[PDB]
């Protein structure tokens, strides 16, 4: 087995969670109880889908996961809700006192006093793997667990683990759903201090999410269910390798390999296609050529930004059900005939391609219509630095004033620590220019 | 035997019998404290209205000053006493006296909003251009914080 | 974060608190017995921040009832709700405070304090995880203020991690008993400054001149203005007594409508305005809530938004309404009207939107403003209190108790270096 632990951090990395492994239960047919009739082996196996599940004696197969909050109000929903019965109990774990959307209370004060707890119990889980190869993070940037909690646990992660890879899924804010001012500063402080712990991260954009829940599945006001269950189906995408037989990106090592030249550059733009709504049941099927071509039109992007402004230094693309090989093929010719699309000198200007032909699933009760093919290109582009450039001038006009600091210098922060964030946020900003000729 | 320091006393707390029985055996009426106080400003700050008004019969300069420019008007005005501010005027208080922070007894009846006793002091004729030391007047003061029932008042 | 400690002192305190209770308790079906009869369970989802159960399937408001004088808790006693307090949190002493600051914050009310403080622990090592305390008073006042202040220092010494948040009734001409109000408030407002995370301006000035001439009341009664307290307190709790996600918890608002310690007096207002029983009106529509939520006439500090700039704004809309109705009208108020909210705090107006209206109306909506136009009303009560002190009128009183003159001279200058911050903050561009 070479297992796989995901971690689930604050309200949005919890219930973000609770979507995911919902629809990887229906993509692996396993029950809401447990149980995969499914499956030949007796109460155990070394199947592509063992690397998130482990296995029992009666057939019943566990999440590898890990659900942390520091209030009990959406964890509780995962106790008492369809899938009560799936997870380990003791990897449900919440205190009674939230961190009041401040950095400061998730990383130094409230966060710590149950830290080692969360370790143990992850130690517990590690303890029974084969060939543990590292941690899938979800959390937002703007709450004060999301940043500051997920930021400690993965400075201690990285001791007690060196070896081990580590990813992230971070929901990056937005003002239509926003439910602070101090987001830009929560942002700002995770991302400086996690840089150095995680080896690959995938922001997820609420505005852009927000906009394709209304562009395209006509939903006039997307709650979270409705932006979670679009955003599970794109991390399905880019977990599925991991989970099934394929021929890319196979393991934790090789993300950062296919994605990742240089580690301080660690963010990849994610862009999914189709999207359709489930009310246009009986819509036409969409080529490879089509949904490939999708992949490369903004609105169908993860993170608001402008590729056709930046520089590609990797790009994979992972399709999913009726996709001929050669028709793919074919569709990326055409696409590096497009004088709008550059790559970097120095790196091979070639698309690393896979394929899993099962038909993709998705969730009854959602929005989104069943389709033949779907794709997820993952794309290492410079126009990325405009999302961090956004939250930076952000951060810039309140520091300014020194707007809302006191509430972190009196929660076991040091001030220095909000410049020295943004220098590293400055430096990350010319890191881009440099790359991006 | 000083009298003075206990006339002015009683007037205060208001002794109204003590007030009699001291001027009976010729307490000083126009005696005055550290502060310059008189026992007509003292009686007209706690709003002893007979010991206003006896005072004002045995000889009590009612537009007497302490060392701050106070008038018992001033006082009267302050701290709301209609009836004394009314005993006062009919026995000649200015009424557009002037203290050393520039106020008259308008400013101060409009700061602490006793409209009834700025409509007294504007029918015997308070100066409404008259300006304090930051050049504000009274009609300035009701502006600057809103008094729509004061600033009515004032335009009258 | 769920229990909510409530505390009431002097009359006005003890007066608008008993009317919070009687309202809040309406909207959550809490009877004068503590037996609930409601009608849905996200009237009980949340109960628990505001109420203990006991036992019997009875509620019990987790409200401390604080006043040197006795003869107000005959008051509550009396009222509607009077004997749903638990007999044991009434502390009352028999001399009153005489409208003397120095005598409820030293003498009296400092002999009174800790059989409070006692009282106040039981309470808070019964709660599960307590977020703050609630205190309403009148800062014009003696014990309201004297011993309320008091009170909150040495509450913040015990739970120096909790919320301290008030309710403070501001002393005005219009309708006052005594002329030394300005000493009491000025004094008072030196330690709301230095121990309170979130205070509520509810100003007399604004409350008189809403029943004077929008609601055409000749002669306003308590009753009247405490109407439009209960309305204006029941709205800025709505998102703690039920379930949301915005401004959750009494920590969550104050990081977001507290950019700098000091700067925690907020003006808060209501929309529709009504008065007692003649509330049935033709309805009220989303566009025009929001405008008579941002209008001046609809706050309860007397102070002019319109003559400063807003720092952090917060609304709550209640009932059942199209909410991006409600979206597109907030933000068209901020885009119009860009130049009173600052530029250096992006996206500081949040909107709440909670689906229980208050009673008698089936839409409504509340407004918390963080104002630097909240000067006003601090410069109309520093120009008072300084009008006394220049003629040191009454400071014999305070004296007489053990206070000394240079607490006066020092409270002046806090005031008003309250109010240098504000206009520092009004004038600073992004640039
Ligand atoms: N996509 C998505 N975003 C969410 C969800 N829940 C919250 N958010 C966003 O996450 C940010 C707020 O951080 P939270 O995760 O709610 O806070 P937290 O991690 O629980 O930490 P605390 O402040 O201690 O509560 C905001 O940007 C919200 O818009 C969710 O379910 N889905
Ligand atoms: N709004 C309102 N204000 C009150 C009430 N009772 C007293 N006040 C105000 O509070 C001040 C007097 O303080 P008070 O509470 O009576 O004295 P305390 O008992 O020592 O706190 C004045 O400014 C009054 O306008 C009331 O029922 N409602
Ligand atoms: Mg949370």
């Amino acid at each position: 087995m070479r297992e796989c632990i995901s971690i689930h951090v604050g309200q949005a990395g919890v219930q973000i969670g609770n979507a995911c492994w919902e629809l990887y239960c229906l993509e692996h047919g396993i029950q809401p109880d447990g149980q995969m009739p499914s499956d030949k082996t007796i109460g155990g196996g070394d199947d592509s889908f063992n690397t998130f599940f482990s296995e029992t004696g009666a057939g019943k197969h566990v999440p590898r996961a890990v659900f942390v909050d520091l209030e009990p109000t959406v964890i509780d929903e995962v106790r008492t809700g369809t899938y009560r019965q799936l997870f380990h109990p003791e990897q449900l774990i919440t205190g009674k006192e939230d961190a009041a959307n401040n950095y400061a209370r998730g990383h130094y004060t409230i966060g710590k006093e149950i830290i080692d707890l969360v370790l143990d119990r992850i130690r517990k889980l590690a303890d029974q793997c084969t060939g543990l190869q590292g941690f899938l993070v979800f959390h937002s940037f703007g709450g004060g667990t999301g940043s500051g909690f997920t930021s400690l646990l993965m400075e201690r992660l990285s001791v007690d683990y060196g070896k081990k890879s580590k990813l992230e899924f971070s929901i990056y804010p937005a003002p239509q759903v926003s439910t602070a001012v101090v987001e830009p500063y929560n942002s700002i402080l995770t991302t400086h201090t996690t840089l150095e712990h995680s080896d690959c991260a995938f922001m997820v954009d609420n505005e852009a999410i927000y906009d394709i829940c209304r562009r395209n599945l006509d939903i006039e006001r997307p709650t979270y269910t409705n932006l979670n269950r679009l955003i599970s189906q794109i991390v399905s995408s880019i977990t599925a390798s991991l989970r099934f037989d394929g021929a890319l990106n196979v393991d934790l090592t090789e993300f950062q390999t296919n994605l990742v030249p240089y580690p301080r550059i660690h963010f990849p733009l994610a862009t999914y296609a189709p999207v359709i709504s489930a009310e246009k049941a009986y819509h036409e099927q969409l080529s490879v050529a089509e949904i490939t071509n999708a992949c490369f039109e903004p609105a169908n992007q993860m993170v608001k930004c402008d590729p056709r402004h930046g520089k590609y230094m990797a790009c994979c693309l992972l399709y999913r059900g009726d996709v001929v090989p050669k028709d793919v093929n074919a569709a990326i010719a055409t696409i590096k005939t497009k004088r709008s699309i550059q790559f970097v000198d120095w790196c091979p200007t070639g698309f690393k391609v896979g394929i899993n032909y099962q038909p993709p699933t998705v969730v009854p009760g959602g929005d989104l219509a069943k389709v033949q093919r779907a794709v997820c290109m993952l794309s290492n582009t410079t126009a990325i630095a405009e999302a961090w450039a956004r939250l930076d001038h952000k951060f810039d006009l309140m520091y300014a004033k020194r707007a809302f600091v006191h509430w972190y210098v009196g929660e076991g922060m040091e001030e220095g620590e909000f410049s020295e964030a943004r220098e590293d946020m400055a430096a990350l900003e010319k890191d881009y220019e440099e790359v991006g000729v | 035997s000083d009298l003075g320091k206990k006339l002015l006393e009683a007037a205060r707390a208001g002794q109204d019998d003590e007030v009699r029985i001291l001027m009976a055996n010729g307490a000083d009426v126009n005696a005055t404290d550290a502060s310059g106080l008189t026992p007509l400003h003292l009686a007209a700050t706690y709003g002893h209205l007979e010991i206003v008004e006896v005072l004002l019969k045995h000889g009590a300069d009612v537009n007497a000053i302490d060392i701050m420019g106070s008038t018992p008007l001033h006082l009267a005005a302050l701290i709301g006493h209609l009836e004394i501010v009314e005993v006062l005027l009919k026995h000649g208080a200015d009424v557009n006296a002037v203290d050393t922070w520039g106020d008259t007894p308008l400013h101060l009846a409009a700061i602490m909003g006793h409209l009834e006793i700025v409509e007294v002091l504007l029918k015997h004729g308070a100066d409404v251009n008259a300006q304090d030391k930051f050049g504000k007047t009274a009609f300035d003061i009701s502006i600057d914080n809103g008094n729509e029932d004061l600033a009515e008042i004032l335009q009258k | 974060m769920r229990e909510i400690v409530h505390i009431q002192a002097g009359q006005c305190g003890n007066q608008i608190g008993a009317k919070f209770w009687e309202v809040i308790s309406d909207e959550h079906g809490i009877d004068p017995t503590g037996s609930y009869h409601g009608d849905s369970d996200l009237q009980l989802e949340r109960i628990n921040v505001y109420y203990n159960e006991a036992t019997g399937n009875k509620y019990v408001p987790r409200a401390i009832l604080v006043d040197l004088e006795p003869g107000t808790m005959d008051s509550v006693r009396s009222g509607p709700f009077g004997q749903i307090f638990r007999p044991d949190n009434f502390v009352f002493g028999q001399s009153g405070a005489g409208n003397n600051w120095a005598k409820g914050h030293y003498t009296e009310g400092a002999e009174l304090v800790d059989s409070v403080l006692d009282v106040v622990r039981k309470e808070s090592e019964s709660c599960d995880c307590l977020q703050g305390f609630q205190l309403t008073h009148s800062l014009g006042g003696g014990t309201g203020s004297g011993m309320g202040t008091l009170l909150i220092s040495k509450i913040r010494e015990e739970y120096p991690d909790r919320i301290m948040n008030t309710f403070s009734v501001m002393p005005s001409p219009k309708v006052s008993d005594t002329v030394v109000e300005p000493y009491n408030a000025t004094l008072s407002v030196h330690q709301l400054v230095e121990n309170t995370d979130e205070t509520y301006c509810i100003d007399n000035e604004a409350l008189y001149d809403i029943c004077f001439r929008t609601l055409k009341l000749t002669t306003p009664t308590y009753g009247d203005l405490n109407h439009l307290v209960s309305a204006t307190m029941s709205g800025v709790t709505t998102c703690l007594r039920f379930p949301g996600q915005l401004n959750a918890d009494l920590r969550k608002l104050a990081v977001n409508m507290v950019p700098f310690p000091r700067l925690h007096f907020f003006m808060p207002g209501f929309a529709p305005l009504t008065s007692r029983g003649s509330q049935q009106y033709r309805a009220l529509t989303v566009p025009e809530l929001t405008q008579q939520m941002f209008d001046s006439k609809n706050m309860m500090a007397a102070c002019d938004p319109r003559h400063g700039r807003y720092l952090t704004v917060a609304a709550i809309f209640r009932g059942r309404m199209s909410m991006k109705e409600v979206d597109e009208q907030m933000l068209n108020v901020q885009n119009k009207n860009s130049s009173y909210f600052v530029e250096w705090i992006p996206n500081n107006v949040k909107t709440a939107v909670c689906d229980i209206p208050p009673r008698g109306l089936k839409m409504s909506a509340t407004f918390i403003g963080n104002s630097t136009a909240i000067q006003e009303l601090f410069k109309r009560i520093s120009e008072q209190f300084t009008a006394m002190f220049r003629r040191k009128a009454f400071l014999h009183w305070y004296t007489g108790e053990g206070m000394d003159e240079m607490e006066f001279t020092e409270a002046e200058s806090n005031m008003n270096d309250l109010v240098s911050e504000y206009q520092q903050y009004q004038d600073a561009t992004a640039d």
